[PDB]
């Protein structure tokens, strides 16, 4: 037998053997645009971190309600993020709890009318402005004294719904004694949270620090999970950031938090890679090793063609 | 803002055929449009939404495609219930502004 | 007779997947600024698994090509010897 | 969620009206509300609305700076202040924030006579 | 050569070639019953956990003295566990310390006659009853004020033996303020432990924590390791759970803390898969990849026959 | 004939654990609720090692069967040619 | 004639580094007496990677020797065949 | 072809086949002596730990200034080490930051002349003597009361340089209350450190402990990294161990911290195995799997010869 | 461990005898202790005993209301109280010891016994 | 409770031959059966335990198997120190209750 | 770091002269200073200022006295009878290895 | 203590050839020596150091090797500025101990 063609293949003996018609096994082309997964439209946080979405950033209002999604896309060094300097405790365990939640249901617990002896409107800061005017977060409330009083808080909740919940609260790390005695009349301060599994006690930290975003102060946030038929108890004497909105878990499945910069275009996709859409039908791919959904395997070489013919 | 122009207002036909519509564009709308029909004396309704797909309750007789820059409504199999006025709508960026069309009438012969 | 030889069993040749049913799928985990001692370990083990798998895949492709050429010359040889004896 | 409106009223030219958009049925503070005008020879028009959490309004550019829109989140009721005017005025509802599906929930109407 | 057989073997080309006499390498048959290992008899904790055994659960009195063993067998979702709600700190490290200890010896380090001004027999609860009557743990002591006094505690111990020791103590997390002034007298309380390479200070927590097993309060236990010629020092003002019995380490070796559900019968076994005993000679097995003793390697292949014959 | 080599190297045909003497032995470690990342990593690397060793075992048994049949056929071929020339 | 086949490939059979170039380089990390699980995990993973690599190396050199001997037998045999036919 | 030689090789079928001239690939010999890497000359901490070097152990004054190095060689069970018993927090993280720094630079920050109302010369101990006389670490100052006063300390430092600094401070864990009263007037004491990213509050511990190195007391040190244009703020009321010398970073590269007991001899070595210098061109070695620099891979098999000839 | 018993005494039927089982040389609070009775023509019998760390007794279903067994764990001694003696119960009594709890090896150390006379 | 019956009380024996005992269970005893040998005058003495296991002190002359419905105790070579009475015992569940046999005698033929 | 000494003076024999080794321009507290005399070359020893000691020369182990003050960058010497000539000063860097006395002085004559 | 003796002090030479020096060792000093060059009326100048290598500002004309027990200083071509007295030095122990030589003279003819 004999024929004519202009292909090549590699073998153990030699690396430049020219062979007849072969079959390619590696994928090298990609669409380079973010598109939908099996009809479900993704979530594109344009310039916003997860800490700014969950807590509620004044300049992140476009995601106050979202439908069911498939994956979360984020941009590197996002500008908006979290304004008032601080830290979310166990920030990286939360991002592992995510990528397993495919739906959220914002719910109203502890309404704004449940505080008769505490102010809830004069809690603005210049570090988080809105259209030139001072503002603050939207899913939490910063309690301050009212009529020269900060009475003790004893509140509770009971998860009557079948679905679970995610409750977020926080603490204020004041700068000096004058600031604390201005916001809250009591110098000594503590917060306690008690559930059927959690037990916690915390106190503030008064010290001198540097200037970050023009703010010499810090705040710390925490989170927990509540089960059906159980209860959560709060108790504080000051430095409290009470919650207003919770999150209901309705669906569980496979997702992925990914970091990218590609724009959004309307398509249908099944093998979305961090930097480009993929729709192929060959076993091996080469672009990026962090994929979502059904996808081919990942290698690093560039000449995976395996010969099929003779000569 | 964006202004839109529709197909000729007057268009008459008889049952047993297909009726199609048209809604233009001025700068760019992408895929942020909606549809309505208004029978005389009541509030408007909601046909195929998302400038393409359909919603629950609307019968399969109504249909239509579009997006891009040309919009259509391929209503086929004229039934004795499809007499109303149909309009167009579009939406804008963050905190948004809207702009409606002018309407088109399909009447009986 | 290539249909009986290789052309009718091209499915297995392109079904390399049957051996690679389970490959180490990379997952996205991160670590904070004061915990670089296991973030380093995670990075090295992920890179090691990837290197192991690519070495396996490349070396397997090499044997497959070598065996394919050997099989082809085997056919030319054995039909040569039957047509010579007959 | 169901929409019911004020009713009917008659006032001389140049004055204002206070049509309402009373509703109930769930969390009212995260929804988009707007207004549509249907004067006889005017087809379909638009005036603007308010997201109740933010506390502002994106008023129209045809009648730029014409109307005033406000909302109260403790009773599930939107407002509108409109200070040729003989028209009926509807109310609408658009779900979701980062995507546009359609004004699914519609009201029933409110007629205002001007005359002379 | 030619013969007759009805065996099969898999090759690179075909997966259904029938071959002559072959040799099996994979081992599938197993005996489903837990039995003895090299003569030494195992430890079967019927329905108790490890914490209940070490702390002296009243409903787990069958293991108050145990001879030399080879491995520890437990059952999933054990009923007894810790009656009083609480948590053993570093509970996963203790279970790693075992599987390297093969013998124990219970020693009396602090007798009941070393507490003159302190009650010792009024520490019962309804969480752990015995034949209806209330009771408490057996290897530790719950101290309570006597004659309206809780004097400061200052005790020590020197490990004169040539072996090491395990010491268990605890703290009490009272529910309200009234309870602390009922059991004890001093509101503010602390606990200190000091050794050559240890330093620790702890204080209680007062809050509301829902209801588990009908008991609202909690407990917390801690552990340590002592050395010959070393010493341990305890100081406390209340909320103290003093020890009675300690544990001596007299042998080290290979063990395993496995979970199973199979019953017990007399045998002589060499390698114990946690679902069934195995005694074979061919170098590959398939049952379960957690073995104690000397077993062949584990593979997931459903068939691993390698041919020896011809054609 | 065949007992000279095949039946004599039958000890090498069996006792494959001579080369697979040191395999990754699975051991049980338990992590609590707030250490999901480390437990996840442990699970994935353990499964990866098991899969690597399974791939190795299957690949060698395939090659051993192939080379065994090849040995038999080449052997009988060489005896056939020598007895034909003689 | 051997220069065209084996002597010209001596630079390839030697310096196997071109395929065994990405090896798991061991890096030393220290842990205290209250992180025994992590130190144990590090020990087992490092030992497993080293075992996998030595397995691969020994297997590779074994087949290299086998194919080298078979190659010499094959080309001397076919050279004898052609010189006998001619 | 036929010749005469006395080599051997191993194949798949047989293991004792003798072959002609072969090519060995495994290198087994070594120099067995520590030497210099590419001209750059190493650092030999004869009997001294990393903590003792960075703190300034009195019997380690041979390393007060050191030029550029390549690696740090250390000895097991180092005698000198630390003297006044205690611990370094996150000590394993510090030794991971090393092996990434190749050059250091000692810089004088707030000096011995910046403490007017604070004694700085009467702090010594018998745990770390010098030629019989008592002494103390040299990169760190112990502050004691002076004329019956310990005024609060408020100091700061701004990193004006274009390099980063490593600052070390500490706390004193007094044994009894009388000792604390003798050293510092105030019974209740604390230390606070505040930077643009750090926030720390600590208090001492008083208890009863054992005797190690003849001292019934403990110390604890801490470390941090500063940034250009950043600032560090110190505040304390007692039990403060102030710093005197800081450490600069001017080069970052590849290094390694080893543990060995071989002597030092003049050479010029390229790859340095922990037990002996190696210089060869073979692609496989067998000595020790923790190398610095470039050198072949590590295998465990004792014979890696590969045949090249015939017969 | 040695288990020398109390001694001997004589008392008419109907009464009770407090036969003691003294021991020393280890931790007495985690050990099993029982009683064996030997009337002349009655082979070997049994009553029951006490584990000194619990505070109960597992009596004999033959005469579940016959005897009363208690233990004191501060002096390493055990008791027994059988009441309403007859002419049948006249001969000696024995005490024993059994090690371990989750397994049964055997009554290892026995002693020498206590003799009584009834008439 | 559990009741046991043994092989018969009278069994003449002379040196040179070999003797074997037995006692039978009623409901079920898994492996809980101990042994004693009581020479006249002194306290009971220990023997083989666990119905099969040996113990320190007892010579290798005495033996016996069992662990089942049938229990046995087999001698090998008679000695002039093998004249006494031998018994049976068993133990109950975690609340531990016992019971003894009636005993078997042996006398010189 | 530049080095300049005290000067010159003439006194009766058998007495002592305090020759200085003033310098400026760096961290003086971790540097090694010695003394070289020329009444070839000779040595006396010096002081590492952070330790507070001296290593006197075995030739005249009881002759010289060396001290250093770490607040002014100056080293002293007490020579307490044919000494009628100059006395230099020097400096070598680093501790664990020896390179050489790179920075040398200018001189000081005493007769 | 360590004693050192150099090459003979008097060595006359003329430009156009080489010159080499020497310096004894006594007890071993390994590689902790230093060189110098003193011209009349000023302090010396470190020519070579590490008992082998050279420093900055010293012309390439000067050289010299040998550490163990040999000590040399070789010039390539005699220049009119190479006329002075040169010396030898060492250092011992951790606490600094020193000792100097006697010196050598190279003079014109």
């Amino acid at each position: 037998h004999a024929n004519n063609s202009t292909e090549q293949v590699d073998t153990i003996m030699e690396k430049n053997v020219t062979v007849t018609h072969a079959q390619d096994i590696l994928e090298k082309t990609h669409n380079g645009k973010l598109c939908d997964l099996n009809g479900v439209k993704p979530l594109i946080l344009k310039d916003c971190s997860v800490a700014g979405w969950l807590l509620g950033n004044p300049m992140c209002d476009e995601f106050i309600r979202v439908p069911e999604w498939s994956y979360i896309v984020e941009r590197a060094n996002p500008a908006n993020d979290l304004c008032f300097p601080g830290s979310l405790n166990d920030y990286e365990e939360l991002k592992h709890m995510l990528s397993r939640i495919n739906h959220f249901e914002k719910i109203q617990i502890i309404p704004k009318s449940s505080w008769p002896n505490h102010e809830t409107s004069l809690g603005v800061s210049a570090a988080c402005p809105y259209q030139g005017a001072p503002s603050f977060f939207r899913n939490v409330v910063w309690l301050i004294k009212k009529n020269d009083a900060y009475p003790t808080i004893k509140i509770s909740y009971n998860n009557t719904n079948r679905e679970d919940l995610l409750i977020l609260w926080g603490i204020h790390h004041s700068n000096n004694a004058e600031e604390q005695t201005n916001l809250y009349k009591n110098p000594i301060t503590y917060i306690s949270v008690g559930t059927s599994t959690l037990n916690q006690r915390l106190a503030p930290k008064i010290a001198t620090r540097s200037q970050v975003n023009g703010q010499r102060g810090r705040m710390d946030f925490f989170w927990t999970i509540l089960k059906p038929d159980d209860a959560i108890h709060f108790e504080s004497n000051g430095n409290f950031i009470a919650p207003e909105y919770a999150y209901k878990i309705v669906k569980k499945g496979d997702s992925t938090i990914m970091k990218s910069g590609v724009e959004y275009g309307h398509c249908n996709t099944k093998c979305q890679t961090p930097v480009g859409a993929i729709n192929s039908s060959m076993p091996f791919h080469n672009i990026h090793p962090l994929t979502i959904g059904e996808c081919p395997k990942y290698v690093k070489s560039n000449k995976l063609v395996l010969a099929t013919g003779l000569r | 803002e964006i202004v839109l122009t529709q197909s000729p207002v007057t268009l008459s036909l008889s049952p047993g055929e297909r009726a199609t519509l048209s809604c233009r564009a001025s700068q760019s709308v992408s895929r942020f449009l909606a549809w309505y029909q208004q029978k005389p004396g009541q509030a408007p309704r909601l046909l195929f939404y998302d400038a393409s797909t359909r919603a629950t309750g609307i019968p399969a007789r109504f249909s239509g495609t579009g997006s891009g820059t040309d919009f259509t409504l391929t209503i086929s199999g004229l039934e004795p219930e499809d007499f109303a006025v149909y309009y167009c709508q579009q939406r804008s960026n963050w905190p948004p502004e809207y702009s409606f069309g002018q309407g088109t009438k399909l009447e009986i012969k | 007779s290539t249909q009986k030889a290789i052309d009718g069993v091209t499915n297995k040749v392109n079904s390399i997947i049957d051996k690679m049913n389970t490959q180490f799928e990379a997952v996205g985990r991160e670590f904070n600024n004061l915990e670089r001692r296991i973030e380093n370990l995670n990075k090295k083990m992920e890179d090691g698994f990837l290197d192991v798998w690519t070495y396996n895949a490349e070396l397997l492709v090499l044997m497959e090509n070598e065996r394919t050429l050997d099989f082809h010359d085997s056919n030319v040889k054995n039909l040569y010897d039957k047509v010579r004896l007959q | 969620v169901q929409l019911v409106q004020s009713g009917a009223e008659v006032k001389k030219p140049g004055s204002s009206v206070k049509v309402s958009c009373k509703a109930s049925g769930g969390t009212f503070s995260i929804y988009t509300f707007t207004w549509v005008r249907q004067a006889p020879g005017h087809g379909l028009e638009w005036m603007g609305g308010i997201l109740p959490i933010s506390g502002s309004a994106k008023y129209a550019q045809k009648f730029l700076g014409r109307v005033t829109i406000t909302a109260d989140e403790s009773t599930s009721t939107v407002y509108m202040e409109l200070s040729e005017d003989t028209a009926i005025y509807y109310c609408a509802r658009d779900p979701y924030s980062n995507y546009f599906y359609g004004l699914d929930v519609w009201g029933q109407g409110t007629t205002v006579t001007v005359s002379s």
